[PDB]
């Protein structure tokens, strides 16, 4: 990241990784405070997913995952569209769509 | 390494002081600064001893830290045309120019390729700069708010992941509270409060500069003077 | 703090001032200044009665010396000495040592690599940035009598601020996650 | 303006003159570009040129226009490390070099936040370029075959 | 197109051509080039008399005046004595002259806030962009024989595009809904 | 090529020769050169009857004369001479008066703004670039024989290079685009 | 100010002057100047009833004597003395003679190293810079009567300035960080 830099890096990872998992919320198989304040590659992230959306191309390599139910904003309804696995029952459906 | 950075104050120049010395005695890592050498830089001049480090730097593969502050951001604006050319009370004894800015002229050239930015550290103190103060150019390469990702820039220094399949990387002593613990974090705290103080005390402090505990003896950066 | 004694061979404790009339007023104050302060300043004034003998040998005496510091005093005059002595109406003697001097420091300036080994400019109070000679402001500058701490320092040829000897590194831990 | 293209042929060189000739002469704008500015390239340099006519878009809101075509996809497929480093003629003779790189290199970091899409234009020439040669960041702004 | 009348001052018709000895032939070439095509050029070659009475006040000479355009000549030796190492430099008095000059041309260069507004890189033909000093490196970095022309449009200060005034504001029509 | 006549005075053909014994041989080769060449060439060995008059005359005769060339034969020994001919030899009568010319030629070059008019030191074969006086290191030095082309150029008062004459600025041409 | 007293023997009191006829005039008064000072001045006029034993005696007397302080009274006439008293004039005993003193102290001068221990230039009113011989030009010329005082002390041999003892070299302090 430091080399490249973070959206450079970001662009490279999202155009060769085989697939793409979009985490909107905590796990809860395990109790934490959630903290365990900075700028993130949320927003970048998004916004290069609307791209490739709005090209409607590679659809197949985005998958959303969550384990708390999700948030009510706009952004992760955005990345609805795409497949949906709740890993507090959906393991091996999700381990099948990776595979 | 190699400090880059903009006498805004005395006391910036102190916290600057503070960190070389912290680097030097409990990072172990060896610090090339103005202050320091300032016989190399009066034989050779502000741009030849710029290069020299700079090549050297690229040569060895070393890492070339920029603390940003106010100055800073003034200095590259002139560079851009929007502000007169700064003209600092700390720079005012050095040789002709600035010495940030012909670094920094130095530096531009290698960010016309896509992959030159990981030799250069960008930091700013937190308590006495803001996010805001980092030149355009370094907002492409990572960003460290000094002693909140010290441990961060440690590792950058050592070139080492901090976080690795199953198991993570710490330093012990350089962490926020084992800094803060630390005899030279210890002066650097002080000098950064300090700093801050003045900053909260004369809010136009900038414009007016434009024109404690003790370690071991002789352990850490001794300021010498004659009677 | 604590005491560090001085221990500069004598041989390198020798200074040579070149410096024009509008200064020579503030120069004789320098020069108290310097010797008080065991430095062994050669001027022409105090020197008269041998650089009487034979001037050009005088001169050359410490422009032949490495180890002799020479100190530039910088002044509205000094330039236009160094740069158009023999312009003015009258001939000035002092002035056309002194660009003699200048040219002598510049020539050996060039040879050494355009490395400034030993000349030390200093502005005196009637002085600007603008008269110092360009290749001299590639080096530090001095003010008189502002900097004459930093004077005195870059004679003794000590720097300010010493850093310590490379410390030890830190401690490595692991985590497992 | 300040338009921002990749010197992928000479005949484009002349498309991209004569697309800032039309806007200055019919739509009545002024277009800062490096060909017409090549003094101020050389007086403060390629970097400090870029930054400067970033931060004064930035700061008029003024727009920046971006020329998408074959030469800028092949430096975008360069920068996410899957294409061999560009070394068209027009650049590689010229004395600037790629000032595309540069341009991306200050632009890259904008688009961290969400409202950054309103200060740029992406545009291609329908005639000789295509849609598919925008780079992928831009492609979430609205397009325009020019 | 058509011919147009060049404007430019005699005054700012002077060129001053800094190079290495391996590039003599090459430079006398550029030299015959400059004059027939009506720039005023200073080498040390072809003024080699008022240079031979005094070689550094003949080199300020041209140093010091912003108007003069100064032309540096890039090649192997060039980058090898303005920044190589000063051992080679001990058998060749012309590359510590060159070395001077280009502390000069960088004093100059930090004096006028990092920018470049006289200085004019150019490659010769044995020449690389490594060679030429990084500080320079931040501006156009010409050719020869290859970009003669804009060497000639740079000199004459001249730029090669020219945009015309910015046109009335287009008209605007507005239809119902 | 094309022959030329050059137009030197006869006036203006005077030179005079100040050397030391350790290249008399040297220096007599140098002498016939200069006057096969046309050069009215003053030496003691050779003006022997009448420096024998007055030695002190006959040396300020061509010392006071400003449009005489004075050529400087640089050597190991030279260098000795003029730094510590008395306080070296059982009074070297040759090593005082040669040390007497030097002095009288620095007193003139400093009186004239230190700028080098009509002194033109030469290096001889056993000589180095250390052995020439320093003030005279800022002007052209020639060596023995290698550049003596160069030398006969410099007394014949033509420069080696001609740059032809100045064109007028070249037309404007203007293309719409 | 306090007041002090030379410890200038006897023997070193003795001055001897060499002048023009047309500065005769201003001599008696520099004469009578020294000798009210306590200065022994040797001079013709003064001199003549033992002068006129062995006039040739009587210089060569003073031009022996190495402790004999020689104050040279520069005129307009002077110099024409000492370059062509015998030819430019119908026989002028006076002006030989001079010439001839001129012509001892040249020789001195030169058997010296070129180092002037006793030969004092002084300009005279109706004098200027360029009646000073070029050799006289290597040392403090003195004008009369401004530089009076100057004179008196060059004489006493004394310093015009007294630079005080040069103290110890400065404790180096040490601040910790």
């Amino acid at each position: 990241i430091a080399e490249m830099g973070p959206v450079q890096w970001l662009a490279t990872q999202k155009k060769a990784a085989d697939k793409v998992v979009f985490l909107l919320s905590n796990d809860v198989n395990s109790v934490c405070d959630g903290t365990c304040n900075s700028q993130d590659l949320f927003p970048l992230a998004f916004n290069l997913f609307c791209s490739d959306l709005r090209s409607q191309i590679h659809l197949h390599k985005y998958v959303v995952v969550y384990f708390r139910e999700i948030d009510t904003k706009d952004d992760y309804n955005a990345l609805s569209v795409c497949p949906k696995y709740h890993l507090m029952k959906d393991a091996t459906a999700f381990c099948a769509e990776l595979l | 390494v190699w400090i880059i950075y903009s006498a805004d104050h005395p006391l910036y120049v102190d916290v600057v002081l503070k960190f070389a010395q912290f680097l030097l005695t409990a990072c172990g890592t060896e610090v090339a600064l103005d202050l320091l050498e300032e016989q190399a830089i009066s034989e050779a001049g502000v741009m030849t001893w710029v290069g020299r480090q700079k090549q050297e730097m690229v040569e060895s593969n070393s890492k070339i830290i920029v603390l940003c502050s106010r100055g800073t951001r003034a200095k590259w604006q002139a560079l851009l045309g929007r502000g007169a050319p700064v003209r600092l009370r700390c720079d005012h004894g050095k040789p002709v120019g600035d010495l940030f800015t012909a670094a920094m002229n130095m530096i531009l050239p290698d960010f016309k390729r896509p992959a030159c930015f990981g030799t250069y550290v960008v930091c700013y103190f937190s308590e006495v700069s803001c996010d805001g103060d980092v030149p355009d150019l370094f907002g492409a390469a990572p960003r460290y708010p000094l002693m909140d990702r010290f441990e961060e820039v440690y590792f950058r220094i050592q070139d080492l992941e901090m976080f690795q399949p199953g198991r993570m990387h710490r330093v012990g002593e350089l962490s926020g509270d084992n800094y803060l613990r630390s005899p030279g974090g210890r002066q650097l705290r002080a000098a950064l409060d300090r700093f801050r103080d003045w900053q909260v005390r004369c809010p136009d402090w900038f414009e007016c500069e434009n024109l404690e505990p003790l370690l071991p003896p002789g352990t850490g950066i001794v300021k010498r003077a004659p009677l | 703090g604590t005491l560090k004694t001085s221990n500069l061979p004598e041989e390198l404790r020798k200074v040579f001032i070149t410096y024009s009339m509008d200064t020579a007023m503030e120069v004789v104050k320098f020069v108290n200044f310097l010797l008080v302060n065991g430095f062994q300043t050669a001027i022409d004034i105090f020197e008269d009665r041998i650089r009487g003998i034979d001037i050009i040998k005088w001169m050359e005496r410490y422009l032949r010396d490495k180890t002799v510091m020479i100190i530039v005093a910088i002044s509205p005059k000094y330039k236009q000495d160094v740069e158009g002595a023999e312009s003015q109406l009258d001939e000035d003697e002092h002035g056309l040592h002194t660009k003699y001097i200048h040219r002598m420091m510049q020539i050996e300036f060039i040879k050494q690599g355009s490395m400034n080994f030993r000349f030390i400019p200093v502005l005196f109070p009637n002085a600007k940035k603008e008269h110092v000679p360009t290749w001299l402001q590639n080096t530090h500058v001095y003010s008189w009598p502002k900097n004459k701490k930093n004077i005195l320092l870059r004679l003794l040829r000590e720097e300010e601020f010493v850093a310590p000897p490379r410390g030890p590194l830190p401690t490595l831990q692991v985590v497992p996650l």
